[PDB]
């Protein structure tokens, strides 16, 4: 936000350039893997397909019931 | 009604614009104030003269240059955004055809009623050169204003270092009365009633008095009292000067 | 020589206006006026100049703003050939101006007389108005044409000169600062009808009976208690020394309560004896 070095007053708004952005943020694209790298965790891999992955494809199925899918 | 404020520094540069122009008593000046008319008292904050052309023999003879005002508006808004025009001046004690026509001239580019003043550059008589004036219809009918000076902080501040009570207010309340006794002869020789209507209205305002002669000596009852707390104060004068006189005797004796 | 700048009553009184806004932020103005080196200087009427991004600076003049001025400012007569400048800047021991520099120097080969006015208090005036200004002199103090023959110049004694910062050089060469102010016929009489000390006039039939007689709604109101005021203030410092030594270790304690309530009596008694003196005829 541009302001005044003395009068401290506000007069026009910058576009973003350093925005403190914390970097070393992973960002990746659709990346690579298969649940069949790390085997022993269908069990917990059941669960993140139910409460995930499957409301996250459609999510009209679930808006014609009413209900709210998770999240997370 | 309202009220008008206008700074020393309008009033002292407007009339030295008649002296840059050297204009005569034949003619006028006519100038623009500058302020803010939105609130009810009035305040110029600003003030340039116009060269206002004028015939003294023919009232129907008057000139009045509008390019030169829509410019100096334009100059002032890089200067002050805050200062709008609230009106106009001009010079002259006469109110003529001049000066009532081109009232609606100003009122084109003033959004509230143009604020009338009547500049004396010979500071005729009491105080307040110039008086506040507003313009009303019922013919135009100018009505009087009160008209006090009031600066800044810094403006009253910096013109005292340019410059650097009982009888006063006697021989300055006479005056007032002097000039009532040639207001009702001036005004006498005219009609041969407004005016009159509200002079008699305001005159009535010992019956009910029997109990009010009291009151005059109930205060000086306690100018009698104060005088005993004067004296007090030079009682302590009469007791501080002897507390040297017992030093001065100390002295020739340590000599 | 040197020039000694004579700046009227209307003149001080607009430059310093137009820099009363804000602390830090700064403006400039044009100065004009006609005269002659040799001394001599004058300024007839002066007027602000708008701010760029640079605030003040040489490049801030602008000169299609300044000749509209001068086309507006020749209807009254007052159009003359430019004096100088004036800035504004909060000041500070040596260049007040925290920009301006060498930009005199550009300001002087346009014309010689132009100087560069800087009002140091902004809005700080007590009373003294000192105000600081400029000029260039190059080369010069050396064998040529003397400067300190006028007033009040010589000045760098030991470490204290005016700020005591500036000593001997001043801001640049020892421009040699001289200001004096002077009042006409006209702007005699018209100050002294508008601001001396105080301006109560246009009451003045009213100026001290409606301040004080019609005033006495609330002012002295119950004199009684006003009086016993008084009382306190005498009692408590009369008690300290009544025995005329060294006790509660005091010195103008009896004259402390003398001074406050003398002035506050001479006033109680003028506005009663005035109260029936106005004499407005009531009669029945």
């Amino acid at each position: 936000v541009g302001v005044n070095k003395d009068s401290y007053l506000i007069l026009d708004t910058l576009p973003s350039e350093f925005d403190s952005r914390v970097k070393a943020m992973e960002v990746d694209e659709k990346p690579t893997e298969t649940y069949s790298d790390v085997g022993g965790l269908d069990k917990q891999i059941e669960e993140l397909v139910e409460a995930i992955v499957l409301p996250m494809k459609r999510a009209d199925k679930f808006k014609d019931m009413g209900i709210r899918a998770p999240k997370g | 009604h309202e009220k008008v404020t206008i700074a020393p520094l309008v009033l002292l540069s407007a009339l030295d614009h008649y002296e840059r122009t050297q204009t005569k008593e034949n003619k006028r000046c006519v100038g623009v104030i500058l302020g803010d008319a939105n609130s009810s008292t009035i305040r110029v904050t600003n003030s340039f003269a116009l060269p206002f052309e004028e015939d003294e023999k023919n009232s129907d003879v008057w000139f009045l240059d509008h390019n030169y005002i829509e410019n100096m508006n334009e100059m002032c808004k890089k200067i002050n955004a805050k200062e709008k025009l609230i009106g106009w001046y001009h010079s002259g004690p006469k109110l003529r055809a001049s000066d009532l026509k081109i009232n609606e001239l100003f009122k084109k580019y003033t959004q509230n009623n143009p604020l009338l003043l009547i500049v004396d550059v010979k500071q005729q008589g009491v105080g307040l050169p110039t008086d506040a004036y507003v313009a009303i219809e019922q013919e135009k009918t100018f009505l009087h204003l009160p008209c006090t000076i009031e600066a800044e902080e810094a403006e009253e501040i910096g013109v005292e270092h340019l410059l650097r009570i009982r009888l006063t207010n006697q021989l300055k309340s006479l005056k007032g009365l002097q000039s009532k006794l040639k207001d009702v002869v001036e005004y006498l020789d005219k009609v041969i009633h407004t005016i009159l209507g509200k002079l008699q209205d305001v005159f009535n305002l010992n019956n009910l008095q029997k109990a009010l002669t009291v009151k005059t000596n109930d205060e000086l009852m306690v100018i009698y009292i104060s005088n005993l707390v004067r004296s007090i104060i030079a009682f302590d004068d009469l007791i501080e000067n002897k507390i040297q006189n017992k030093k001065i005797q100390e002295q020739r004796v340590k000599d | 020589t040197k020039e000694t700048v004579y700046i009227s009553s209307i003149a001080l009184l607009k430059m310093l206006k137009h820099g009363r806004a804000g602390v830090p932020m700064e403006v400039m103005g044009l100065m004009l006026g006609e005269f002659v080196d040799d001394y001599t200087v004058n300024v007839v009427d002066v007027f602000a100049m708008p701010q760029s991004g640079t605030g003040v600076s040489v490049e801030a003049v602008d000169d299609v703003f300044q000749a509209k001025m001068m086309d507006m400012l020749k209807q009254t007569g007052r159009d003359q050939m430019v004096v100088g400048w004036y800035h504004s800047h909060p000041g500070f021991g040596c260049w007040l101006s925290s920009v301006d520099v060498n930009t005199q120097k550009s300001f002087e080969q346009l014309n010689s007389r132009a100087v560069a006015v800087v009002v140091d208090p902004i809005q700080s005036v007590k009373g003294k108005v000192v105000i600081d200004a400029f000029r260039l002199i190059d080369t010069g103090a050396l064998i040529n044409n003397l400067e300190p023959r006028q007033t009040t110049s010589n000045t760098g004694l030991l470490n204290k000169a005016n700020i005591q910062a500036l000593i001997h050089g001043l801001n640049r060469h020892y421009y040699s600062l001289n200001i004096d102010y002077h009042k006409t016929a006209k702007e005699t009489k018209m100050l002294m009808n508008l601001h001396k000390e105080q301006w109560q006039s246009g009451l003045k039939m009213y100026d001290y009976e409606e301040k004080e007689e019609s005033n006495l709604a609330a002012t002295k109101s119950m004199v009684k208690i006003a009086e016993q005021y008084s009382k306190r203030i005498e009692e408590e410092k009369e008690l300290t020394e009544e025995e005329l030594k060294t006790r509660y270790v005091g010195r103008q304690d009896p004259k402390k309560h003398l001074s406050e309530t003398a002035d506050e009596t001479l006033e109680n008694n003028i506005v009663s004896v005035l109260t029936a003196g106005v004499n407005s005829v009531a009669i029945k």
